[PDB]
């Protein structure tokens, strides 16, 4: 067991709308983007990002 | 005294109460979690990694015939190929041209990173469920320790013993079978021990990962040496804990409801907001001075002069009183209309006193206690200008914490004409009948 760097993705741009969260994404990689929500259902999110 | 009450299974939102001693003055309390752990009890079934074929060197019978035996190894295979006449640097190795016979042999062993890199099946139970408590009361500083919730065991956190009772609700992320790997933990309902097939996940199994026991069960098939060369050529079903590796998915770190946290030492879920948590604190008897010994406040008057009911303490309100032996005196408000952020506040003979609160409510109104008086304020609040916050509310909604004066009017004015018109028919029709009934009498 080792310890490596991991690269990191650019910040993203965030925009807030009524109940509503837009992110830009603008990976250098394929990044990956999980999402949950905090409630009784947690609707998870799973997708890799590989173009703005 | 022994406070008793029941608050949130909250991490991060501080529980306020003030302990009413008869005969004392009120000594504020507030009790803060500052971290839930449900850790289950859980048992390892097996442990998966990936392989390694082992394969000794061929025995090359020249001008004879050798046969194969069973060993207890796993996954062993064994087969004499007939009519081989292989050749190494110095040429030719055996003399007869067929009537030569090479017998490969091969079997799988764990592979050097399986003692790093592999992954733990467990079997979930109920197991148990503890908290870091955070508490403040009075003049004490805040005071924090481990406690269990079980509604038993009794802490003592600054010479106040705490129960906390169990969660009201039995709800937890992990089901009876979940697997470990590296730092993620998987729902998965994993194959039974020596049951994994080829090239799935259970593909390899071992009680421990020191074990001296090992379940293979891969298609490991020897085939037939190239013509003239020594070697021992097999097929395999590709490793399926790579496979796994691949297509693992998400994990329960990420798809855990009310955003549970998960760890692995010990294997828990941390600070899942689910339900309620019952409390009772025995507060020390030095903690309270008597009525008498306490200020006392009088004529006062509760000014709203802003309000948002954003979840941050979007209120501010403006208290005047007069009072007498100038001190410290705690403020609370008992019902859930109204979280006040300052918990005391110094009162002089005669002044104001300002505060801030939290609310939900587009109209609220709210009791506030001054230590042994309490005030009644109203007010009007504003929406939130901010759509998103990275902090979560401070306040709780009610089902008419929303609906304006307004709203009221109209459900007045609604149900008073729609009632009245039924009423007045029936009115009607009720002097109708007995206009008929004295036409014939
Ligand atoms: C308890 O709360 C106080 C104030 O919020 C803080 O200073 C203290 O560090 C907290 N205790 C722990 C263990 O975090």
């Amino acid at each position: 067991k080792a310890k490596c760097i991991a690269t990191l993705a650019p910040e993203p741009l965030v925009e807030h709308k009524h109940r509503t969260l837009i992110l830009h994404l603008h990976p250098d990689h394929p990044t990956l983007l999980t999402t949950r929500s905090l409630g009784s259902d947690a609707n998870p999110t799973r997708q890799w990002i590989e173009r703005p | 005294y022994e406070h008793t009450a029941v608050m949130p299974n909250k991490v991060g939102i501080p529980y306020k109460a003030l302990v009413e001693r008869p005969g004392y003055a009120p000594v504020h309390l507030q009790i803060q979690l500052v971290n839930t752990r449900i850790i289950p009890s859980t048992n390892l079934e097996y442990i998966t990694c990936k392989y390694k074929t082992k394969v000794p060197s061929p025995v090359v019978k020249c001008c004879g015939a050798t046969q194969c035996t069973s060993k207890p190894h796993p996954d062993y295979q064994c087969q004499v190929f007939s009519g081989v006449y292989p050749f190494m640097y110095g040429g030719a190795y055996c003399f007869c041209d067929t009537e030569n016979t090479q017998m490969s042999e091969a079997y799988v062993e764990r592979s050097e990173e399986c003692s790093i890199d592999h992954a733990k099946a467990y079997k979930v139970h109920t197991g148990t469920v503890q908290a870091m408590v955070n508490i403040t009361y009075g003049s004490v500083s805040w005071r924090s320790a481990d406690v269990y919730v079980n509604g038993e065991t009794p802490a003592k956190i600054g010479d106040a013993k705490l129960i906390i009772g169990p969660l009201s609700s039995a709800w937890s992320p992990f089901d009876n079978k979940v697997v470990v790997y590296g730092h993620e933990v998987y729902n998965y309902d994993f194959p039974e021990y020596g049951t994994g097939k080829a090239g799935s996940f259970g593909d390899l199994q071992s009680r421990t990962s020191t074990s001296n026991d090992l379940y293979a069960n891969t298609n490991l098939k020897l085939q037939r040496p190239q013509a003239g060369i020594v070697h021992t050529p097999f097929t395999q079903v590709p490793s399926g804990f790579e496979r796994w590796k691949k297509d693992k998915g998400a994990p329960l770190n990420d798809v855990a409801p009310f955003g549970c946290s998960i760890a692995l030492e010990p294997l828990r879920a941390e600070n899942c907001a689910v339900g309620s948590i019952p409390i009772s604190i025995d507060i020390p008897d030095a903690a309270f001075t008597r009525i008498s010994e306490t200020p006392t406040v009088s004529d006062l008057e509760c000014k709203i002069t802003e309000c948002t009911y954003a979840f941050d303490f979007g209120g501010i309100a403006t208290v005047a009183y007069k009072s007498s032996k100038a001190g410290n005196c705690p403020i609370h408000s008992p019902s859930g209309v109204a979280v006040i952020k300052e918990n005391d506040v110094t009162l002089a003979e005669s002044g104001s006193f300002t505060f801030h609160f939290s609310t939900a409510n587009i109209h609220p109104a709210f009791k506030l206690q001054v230590c042994t008086s309490a005030v009644t304020c109203k007010g009007d609040c504003k929406p939130p200008k901010d759509h998103i916050v990275d902090y979560a509310a401070q306040h709780t909604e009610s089902f008419t914490s929303a609906i304006s004066a307004t709203a009221w009017s109209w459900i007045k004015v609604l149900v008073g004409g729609t009632s009245a018109f039924i009423v007045l028919g029936l009115i009607a029709t009720a002097v109708v009948a007995l206009v008929l009934f004295f036409h014939r009498h």
